[PDB]
């Protein structure tokens, strides 16, 4: 077995042809950021939730 | 007429849902993965992701 895929058929892990090791592939785009703000009217401070 | 001479105390269970699972979808990551030009094409569709 040369590579693996998830339910969506997205390629989740591959095998290096030379070393023959198993490497998982994870998207390089974190989109789970939330910003807590008391309002620009009252302050410019924020907190960040990952 | 018919009158009751005794009583029973019945405990009965009623089951009611109150909440779902809070789910979120990163529209861009779902549609285009991490492809830059797919994302550029997706901008042409406006505010659907928002």
């Amino acid at each position: 077995q040369q590579f693996g895929r998830d339910i969506a058929d997205t390629t989740d892990a591959v095998r290096d042809p030379q070393t023959l090791e198993i490497l998982d592939i994870t998207p390089c785009s974190f989109g789970g950021v939330s910003v807590i703000t008391p309002g620009t009217n009252t302050s410019n401070q924020v907190a960040v939730l990952y | 007429i018919a009158i009751p001479t005794n009583f029973t105390i019945s405990v009965t269970t009623e089951i009611l849902p109150v909440s779902m699972t809070k789910t979120s979808v990163d529209c861009t990551m779902y549609i285009c993965g991490d492809s830059t030009e797919c994302s550029n094409l997706l901008l042409q569709y406006g505010s659907f992701c928002t």
